């Protein structure tokens, strides 16, 4: 794990930093959420043209069965897993990942 | 504030 888990930043933060026009689409960072508090969250960057630079966030929930998902069809027993995968292939994600955000 | 969900 370590490389892309940021800890307990904001939204705003994540924001700020993964919109560098630098980062390739499909940047991305692990962060705590700010609204939902014992779940974490996926914000990757995404480029629509029209939008622009544009960050998805999307609501990695846990299960008391000691288990992450962000969809329930699959789930992750390990967020290092849960990231492994998304990078492999993005199956529903906006883009698969492709980076760990700078800093 | 909003989050994505996969469909």
């Amino acid at each position: 794990a370590e490389e892309w888990y940021f800890g307990k930043i904001t939204r705003r933060e994540s924001e700020r930093l993964l919109l560098n026009p630098e980062n390739p689409r499909g940047t991305f960072l692990v962060r705590e959420s700010e609204t939902t508090k014992g779940a974490y969250c996926l914000s990757v960057s995404d480029f629509d043209n029209a939008k622009g630079l544009n960050v998805k966030h999307y609501k990695i929930r846990k299960l008391d069965s000691g288990g992450f998902y962000i969809t329930s069809r699959t789930q992750f027993s390990s967020l290092q897993q849960l990231v492994a995968y998304y990078s492999k292939h993005a199956d529903g994600l906006c883009h698969r990942l492709t980076n760990v955000c700078p800093t | 504030p909003q989050y994505e969900e996969i469909p």
